[PDB]
RNA sequence: GGAU
């Protein structure tokens, strides 16, 4: 995942 | 009435068409044995229509 | 060695280009777009600040831009020098939108509207000639800022004459209708639940007669069609199929705030609807329940701008979430393009977009107050 | 860089004629200099340019990159005729006296044109010029006899001949002006050239090698080599008095310039 | 279409190549009544296109030529094949050539003592290196940049050989345009290191220590930056000079460094110290510089049609030269 | 859609469509049927979220079977699009559930909506 | 195959076994079934070994004498 | 060169010598029937008893294997050895072989015919000198086991270096490897002449086309990325599709309305190369299964027609071809399907022809719009004609019930184009 | 063999290896060149060397 | 597009 925490990443 | 206007309106009168990618038409070759070629060219129009 | 079924081996033998010519080619291609980048607006006079809000104006070379520095810098760009003709500071007026405006009859008059977070709003006319629209006549509760507000023109059928509307943001729902000039309180516009956007399109009746009709969606997705011309009286009523978490909404191939209009005849329909979104999705719908024609899944966060071309061929959705978050996307085809933008493409956190109304200018300024611009070689 | 293209003063002096772009589109302006007007000429195509510009004694001369020379009349504000040369090469200079106009292209090619007549009355390339970016017509009488045409180096012309008389040797960058002072005398400068040198055309031999500041754009002569006046691309102008009077190079006696309150 | 050139292959296989002023090239097997191939913009459209291309007499290898000063080799090779090879023609391959500037030189330089090889820059924006032994040899030296349209032409540059090899060792200037881009020869390949002058002026004058170590670079506002070949970075500026600066050199001892420009003064300075040695006011701005080494001397071209020689030691005018008429163009030492 | 009871109304949907999202950002949340399922087995789950509008309804229709049993609440939501997008997915979802957490920070929301749901059932 | 063919094992199920007025046919199956053959085509068609690039080698061309018609027969 | 590169072609050359008997079996060990153990103890006269009973065999379904038991599987075959035979005799031999693979090229699904090529591999060795020809004509047998017993025991072609990886291989080539195959340039056109051999031959069969058109319209797919790679695709395969058209097999000219199409939608080509495209089409249309895949052929080809004269009138020779090709009947009830392709741009096109060049078929303009709506600008371009058939042509009872029906359906705009002509 | 404004270059073809070059510039630039075996013939204004 |  992005992991800036999770940053607001549409899952495409 | 302006030569543009009608520009416009050409533009506005066109449609979307489905475009061919690459993987459109791969899955001919499964079904490629023991079938009737017009019934082919049918399903060839389909894919694209 | 020394109809007719060998004309193809002869035509083939001919020519070895059987690439038809886009330049007689009307509408760009699907998938390739021919474009080149030229200098930035802002390098003859810095910005302090980010892009909040672009604008073109309808007929001169002149492009505003105006932030949070509370200046609007306008600049007159012709894409080699891009010098600054003017700017104007408000102090203590922070500046989240600014456009052009140019009354549909009177050709010659020339306005300013520019909001902020601030409960009054700036027009200039065209020392600085400036007024503060700062009354609502006792629609004080319903609106809180002037912060969001669009500018349209509506025909007052009965006498036939047409006039600049403002519209604006409600608390709840409330949607306020205000006079161009005089600034008067007209109509009121009402929806269930909290809205997000809203967006004005004109349908043509007869010659010399339009109607405006407001488009205004909530978070929720239903959106609404309120008449202006008739007190602002609900006309239909739709939703935006799959749409939660709605975020801006905007119509194309017509008549529009990017794309105005010079004359009562040059007023057209729009035949392209799109709806913005937090997660990223553009339902994209044909005007002309509905289902979308397509539903656009490129863009990984917020939807904080949507804007199409003059003549509605290219739909351009921005986040400014992330770096780089812009896309174009042909129609009707529904197909973003691959070639632009690329890695090394100079986009930044992208904050505002605008379209020149001819030329086939594309202007986008970001966080860092730079107004890139580039050219579409196929207008 | 300035946003004005190209822009040309009148013969008498009181109107200028300045192109420059609007979006993607060039427009051309005139504007009294002795004292607003919003009337422009608004070339409809993105490819169109103007690469040269004349007043006619109310019309204005305006060579195109699409081959052909279009007469605007400024009042009319509007395209009396144009003069389609049949090659499709951009128009590198142009000149006029009377009725004669003669024209360049991008081919080298020389044409002559009529404005009463609205014709095109010979065409022909010289060898010995493989380019040609300045033309200019001497003052000899009421008939042109020769041709002044320079690229990097100066040539003359003879119109009945068709063959070069003499050579000049120019500038190692392209020439950017070749005015003719008077007679037997004529100056010449070059793009990032800080020098203007003046040739007899006679003889041969460079008289003088006036020396500017910085680069020039412009020149303006007065009377007969009364005065000349060069518009430094520094922003700034330059006067030279009486240039054609150590001899070799002369340096300029009087400069301009504009700064405003602010600084 | 406008055929420039024509020409048969004698090898024994049925094609005609026929050359057009467009720059293409296209093959046709008139036996079989098919085109084979076509070679697009091999020459240049605005030069002439294919001015001639013939077959040499028996064998598959084409030579091309064009105005756009080049020559190149084409060979057929062998079908793939194993049957019916005339169908199975393989499309040309290219071989080898000889190219040069499109437009005439703007500067030149001698690139090693060995006297061998030369740099050379014209107007076409292409920085080309030149064999002058009867090899012929030549390239244009690679534009594609370091990762941390051609250039604009160029101006000036200048050229150490101390440390070929190691890093950058050349540096040229740009019209219109604000730093000075490192070249490396040995790599032929532009260097990772950009020097811009940090006065907002346009680059008039470049110039290296005999060490190859140290850069300068003459802005038009009348700043000198130096610059470390090897990392880029900006290490000393010198202010001086009000007008641009035209000339810049530093002694073989690394020690006096002198600067011109066209304000007309002549700056004398202590590289080493960092301090103004002295000034010298000439009569006449000038407009170029070449330092010479072994002796110590520098003449300078001025405005008055002069070229005037200054030693440096003493910081005088030794000797004056006139006769010219018209500018100087350029010059050097012995 | 007959077999889909309860359905939620238009207003009853929002909240429900809004705790998702928030559930979905926060790690809360389980997107397909067979989760949902899943969820069940282990009692885990506040409530499960179905829409009305999959085809065949009788893919979903034997989670409220064991809901039931488990006296788990569910609701029924008439458009799957919209909870699949909810949900944050780029594919329809026809079925969901929440996380059982007392330590959430959107707890009392969750509260909120279930109290909703039950009086629905 | 096994997680896509359970996967729609239990599609099909669900409606089997629960289904108020199924109609027996199978039309469920039988589209769930064409999927899943589908997948089994695109899966299958994978090459997990690259294909080989047709090797086209450059090959040194050397000069060879060719005898030529003289012109002084014709004068 | 290389010495040993030198050395290599010897090698190649002298590949079927047998100089010793290591040599000796290899080749003889290579069999399409056996495996290599047995296949080294067989007899070439035990090869030719089987492979005479199966040419009769193959004579029985088709007369013409009987001509080879005059030349090929003759008894005096036995004693012929292709390394003693001279240039024009190899060359003579080597053409008959060729014959025998197309004839043969229906029949491999039979037994017969793989026990009648055994001979020709044990005696001819066409394994190894007619390699490609072989391995041509097998190309769309390539999941039947004998394509595979065909790649053990032949050296695979420069051309053919895809399927090395399939060569002694428990899993066939898949389909996906033989677009790689194809969409190599110098594959296409070195299968472009086998197939120029069977269309004059008429020797192409129905699998050879539904094989052969699939992946010429795969290669389509995975490259309509590159613009550039497909432009080159013109010259090869629209000179395939001219001489599939040239054949009166209506399943050539079929295959040949798959082929174009494709082409059209993933590039848009030149006004004037469909026009041509048209008239090769109707040129030798006869079926009516032909006749029905053109009609939906033209249709679409129109589609993709996009420039200035989109919609303009047909030449007057192609519209005197599509009429009598297609009696507007036909077209008529080609419009009745609802499932009928979009098609405005062609109708448009279509009905400007009418007016120009025939006047009595006015009145079936009538129906023509009716049955299919056409765009705005479709509309008015008709209009606009039809305005400047009132000026010339006489008013006509079907003439003004064309403007009348403009004035039923969107009357403001035959005021604009009256405003604007006249 | 190559014209170069007032002088002309011989090239190997087989290396393209320059092999001769002019002894001196021709007065006038040569307009037509013609190789026959050991003899170049150079054409320039009116002369032909 | 970039590294390779």
């Amino acid at each position: 995942g992005s992991k800036k925490k999770w940053k607001k990443q549409r899952k495409r | 009435e302006d030569e543009e206007d009608i520009a416009l309106e050409f533009i506005n009168g066109e449609k979307k068409d489905k475009l061919v990618n690459m993987n459109s038409f791969t899955s001919m070759f499964d079904n490629i044995q023991n079938v009737q070629m017009d019934t082919f060219f049918d399903r060839v129009m389909k894919v694209l229509t | 060695d020394e109809g007719d079924i060998n004309a193809l081996t002869k035509i083939l033998s001919t020519t070895y280009n059987y690439k038809d010519t886009l330049s007689n080619s009307k509408l760009l291609p699907p998938k390739k777009l021919d474009i080149v980048r030229l200098k930035d607006a802002n390098a003859s006079h810095p910005s302090h600040s980010a892009i909040q809000s672009l604008s073109f104006h309808p007929s001169k070379p002149l492009l505003l831009t105006g932030g949070y520095d509370k200046t609007l810098r306008i600049y007159h760009i012709d894409g080699k020098t891009n010098h600054l003709v003017t700017s104007l500071h408000l102090v203590g007026s922070p500046i989240q939108t600014c456009t052009f405006y140019t009354s549909l009859s009177n050709q010659n008059q020339q306005n300013i509207f520019t909001a902020g977070r601030r409960r009054y709003m700036h027009s200039w006319d065209l020392t600085a000639k400036i007024e503060k629209f700062s009354r609502l006549y006792g629609h004080e509760s319903t609106q809180r800022s002037f912060e969001n507000f669009k500018v349209a023109h509506l025909q007052n059928s009965q006498t036939n004459s047409v006039h600049g509307i403002v519209l604006l943001q409600g608390n709840n729902g409330w949607i306020n209708i205000l006079h161009s000039t005089s600034g008067l309180w007209l109509m009121g516009c009402k929806i269930e639940g909290v809205i997000t956007d809203f967006c004005i399109d004109y349908q043509p009746i007869s010659r010399g007669k339009f109607r405006t009709i407001l488009i205004a969606v909530n978070a929720y997705g239903e959106v609404w069609e309120f008449d202006l011309n008739k007190n602002g009286h609900v006309i239909r009523r739709w939703k935006d199929q799959g749409g939660v978490g709605i975020t801006k909404i905007q119509v194309g191939g017509g008549t529009t705030t990017t794309c105005p209009a010079l004359q009562i005849s040059k007023i057209k329909q729009n035949r392209w609807l799109a709806v913005g979104s937090e997660s990223g999705f553009v339902n994209l719908y044909d005007r002309n329940t509905p289902t979308p024609v397509a539903a656009l899944d490129q863009l990984t966060t917020t939807i904080s701008n949507l804007q199409f071309s003059p003549d509605g061929q290219i739909l351009c959705m921005a986040s400014r979430a992330v770096k780089d978050a812009l896309r174009l996307v042909h129609l009707p085809s529904c197909s973003v393009f691959s070639n632009w933008p690329t890695s090394g493409t100079p986009l930044g956190k992208v904050t505002s977009v605008a379209f020149s109304p001819s030329g086939g200018l594309l202007a986008v300024g970001n966080e860092q107050g730079k107004v890139r611009l580039w050219k579409l070689n196929h207008y | 860089d300035s946003p004005v293209l190209q822009s040309a003063y009148d013969p008498s002096g009181q109107y200028l004629c300045y192109v420059t772009v609007a979006l993607d589109k060039q427009r051309v302006g005139v504007q009294p200099t002795q004292r607003w007007n919003e009337n422009f000429l608004y070339l409809e195509d993105s490819k169109l340019k103007v690469t040269c510009l004349k007043w006619v004694n109310v019309a204005i001369i305006l060579g195109m990159n699409n081959g052909e020379i279009w007469l605007y009349s400024v009042l009319a504000n509007e395209v009396t005729y144009k003069f389609t040369t049949g090659n499709s090469y951009e128009i590198k200079d142009i000149d006029l006296m009377g009725n004669q106009l003669w024209c360049i292209d991008s081919s080298d090619a020389f044409y002559q044109f009529d404005l009463l007549q609205f014709k095109l009355l010979q065409h022909f390339r010289i060898n010995n010029c493989v380019q040609l970016n300045k033309l200019t017509i001497v003052p000899a009488g009421d008939s042109v006899a020769q041709l002044l045409v320079a690229s990097h180096s100066i040539s003359l012309i003879d119109i009945e001949e068709k063959k070069v008389v003499m050579t000049f040797p120019g500038h190692v960058s392209p020439v950017s002006t070749l005015q003719v002072i008077t007679n037997e005398f004529f100056i010449s400068g070059a793009e990032g050239d800080r020098f203007l040198n003046v040739y007899d055309i006679h003889s041969g031999m460079t008289k003088c090698v006036l020396v500017a500041e910085s680069d020039i754009k412009e020149l303006s002569h007065s009377g007969q080599a009364d005065s000349i006046a060069v518009t430094t691309e520094d922003g700034s102008l330059e006067i030279f008095v009486d240039p054609l009077v150590g001899n070799k190079s002369k340096k300029s006696s009087k400069k301009i310039q504009i700064v405003s309150k602010d600084g | 279409s406008r055929i420039s050139s024509l020409s048969f292959r004698t090898d024994g296989s049925s094609h005609l190549s026929v050359g057009t002023s467009s720059g293409d090239l296209i093959f046709y097997d008139l036996d079989r009544r098919s085109r084979i191939h076509v070679l697009k913009n091999i020459h240049r459209e605005s030069y002439g296109g294919v001015t001639q291309a013939t077959f040499l007499n028996g064998q598959p290898i084409i030579v091309t030529s064009g105005g756009d000063n080049s020559l190149k080799e084409y060979v057929f090779d062998p079908s793939l094949s194993q049957g019916s090879g005339d169908v199975v023609v393989q499309p040309p391959r290219y071989l080898r050539s000889r190219g040069g500037h499109s437009q005439p030189p703007s500067y030149i330089a001698f690139a090693d003592s060995q006297s061998h090889f030369m740099l050379s820059a014209s107007k076409d924006r292409s920085l080309w290196s030149f064999s002058l032994r009867k090899d012929a040899q030549s390239q244009e030296m690679s534009q594609r940049l370091h990762k941390k349209s051609k250039f604009p032409e160029i101006v000036a540059l200048a050229i150490e050989n101390a440390r070929i090899g190691e890093w950058e060792n050349i540096i040229t200037a740009h019209k219109d345009e604000k730093f000075a881009r490192t070249w490396d020869m040995r790599n032929k390949r532009v260097g990772r290191w950009t020097f811009d002058t940090t006065d907002d002026g346009f680059v008039k004058s470049v110039a290296m220590s005999q060490c190859g170590n140290f850069g300068f670079i003459g802005s038009s506002n009348g700043s000198i930056t130096i610059y470390n070949m090897q990392s880029g970075i900006l290490r000393k500026k010198y202010k001086l000079h009000k007008r641009a600066v035209t000339g810049i050199s530093l002694d073989g001892m690394n020690r006096k460094m002198v600067s011109c420009g066209l304000d007309g003064i002549v700056g004398f300075y202590d590289f080493n110290k960092s301090t103004l040695l002295g000034k010298l006011k000439l009569d006449a701005p000038i407009t170029a510089m070449v330092y010479h080494r072994s002796s110590d001397l520098f003449a300078l071209a001025l405005d008055d049609l002069s070229i005037v020689v200054i030693d440096a030691v003493t910081q005088r005018v030794v000797r004056q030269l006139w006769g010219h008429s018209n500018r100087i163009t350029a010059f050097d030492f012995s | 859609n007959p077999k889909a009871f309860p359905l939620a109304d238009a207003a009853l949907t929002q909240q429900i469509l809004d705790v998702v999202q928030q559930a979905a950002n926060l790690r809360q949340l389980k997107k397909g049927a067979n989760e949902a399922t899943k969820t069940l087995n282990r009692g885990i789950s506040e409530f499960i979220i179905m829409a009305a509008d999959c085809e065949p309804i009788e893919i979903l229709l034997h989670l409220p079977l064991l809901c039931e049993d488990k006296n788990v609440p569910y609701v029924f939501v008439p458009s799957r699009v919209a909870l699949g997008r909810a949900c944050g997915v780029s594919r329809p979802v026809i079925a969901a559930s929440i996380t059982t957490n007392d330590a959430s920070a959107i707890k009392t929301q969750i509260y909120a909506v279930k109290d909703k749901i039950e009086t629905l059932l | 195959i096994a997680r896509v063919l359970a996967a729609k094992a239990a599609v099909s199920l669900r409606y089997d076994a629960l289904a108020e007025d199924r109609d027996d046919s199978g039309d469920i199956g039988l589209e769930s079934r064409a999927k899943v053959e589908n997948r089994l085509s695109q899966l299958e068609g994978r090459d997990l070994r690259t294909t080989p690039k047709v090797v086209r080698e450059a090959k040194k061309v050397e000069m060879t004498e060719a005898r030529a018609y003289n012109a002084d027969a014709d004068t | 060169s290389s010495l040993s590169d030198q050395l290599a072609q010897v090698a190649s050359n002298n590949a079927t010598v047998a100089l010793d008997r290591k040599r000796r079996q290899k080749l003889h060990s290579a069999s399409l029937i056996y495996n290599s153990k047995t296949a080294a103890t067989q007899d070439y006269d035990f090869i030719f008893e089987n492979a005479s009973k199966a040419l009769e065999e193959l004579s029985q379904i088709e007369p013409k294997f009987a001509i080879f038991s005059r030349t090929l599987f003759s008894e005096s075959s036995i004693s012929l050895d292709r390394n003693v035979q001279t240039k024009e005799e190899i060359k003579d031999l080597d053409n008959a072989i060729n014959a025998y693979l197309l004839l043969a090229s229906s029949k491999w699904y039979l037994a017969p015919t793989l026990h009648a090529t055994e001979w020709l591999v044990r005696r001819f060795q066409i394994h190894v000198k007619n390699t490609e020809m072989l391995l041509l004509s097998t190309l769309n047998y390539y999941q039947t086991p004998v394509f595979k017993r065909i790649l053990s025991i032949i050296k695979l072609p420069p051309l053919f270096n895809c399927l090395s990886n399939f060569v002694r291989s428990e899993k066939p080539p898949t389909a996906l490897t033989m677009i790689k195959l194809f969409n190599d340039m110098d594959f296409l056109k070195l299968y472009t002449s086998y197939l120029d051999q069977c269309i004059k031959h008429n020797a192409t069969y129905t699998n050879q086309l539904l094989f052969t058109t699939c992946c010429f319209i795969n290669v389509v797919a995975f490259n309509s990325n590159n613009d550039e790679k497909l432009n080159q695709l013109v010259p090869i395969l629209l000179e395939i599709s001219a001489k599939l058209l040239a054949s009166k097999s209506k399943d050539c000219q079929i295959a040949a309305h798959t082929i174009l199409v494709v082409f059209a939608t993933a590039l848009p080509l030149k006004k004037t190369i469909i026009l041509a495209a048209m008239e090769t089409i109707l040129s030798n249309l006869d079926a009516k299964e032909a006749k029905h895949s053109a009609l939906l052929t033209i249709c679409k080809l129109f589609q993709t027609l996009k420039g200035q004269g989109n919609v303009d009138q047909l030449p007057s020779k192609i519209f005197k071809l599509f009429d009598s090709k297609f009696d507007t009947v036909s077209i008529l009830t080609f419009l009745d399907k609802e499932d009928k392709p979009v098609c405005d741009k062609f109708i448009t096109s279509y009905t400007r022809s009418i007016a120009r060049y025939d006047r009595s078929k006015l009145n079936i303009i009538l129906s023509l719009l009716k049955k299919i709506r056409l765009e705005r600008y479709e509309v008015r371009l008709i209009i606009t004609d039809l305005i400047y058939l009132s000026e010339i042509l006489e008013d006509k009872s079907q003439l003004v019930e064309l403007f009348e029906y403009f004035i039923s359906i969107n009357e403001d705009l035959v005021l604009k184009c009256l405003k604007s002509l006249g | 063999v190559t014209c170069v404004g007032k002088t002309f270059q011989i090239y190997d073809a087989n290396t393209l290896h320059l092999l001769f070059v002019s002894e001196k510039e021709t007065p006038s630039s040569i307009v037509a060149l013609s190789a026959h075996f050991h003899y170049v013939y150079a054409a320039y204004e009116n002369k032909v060397g």
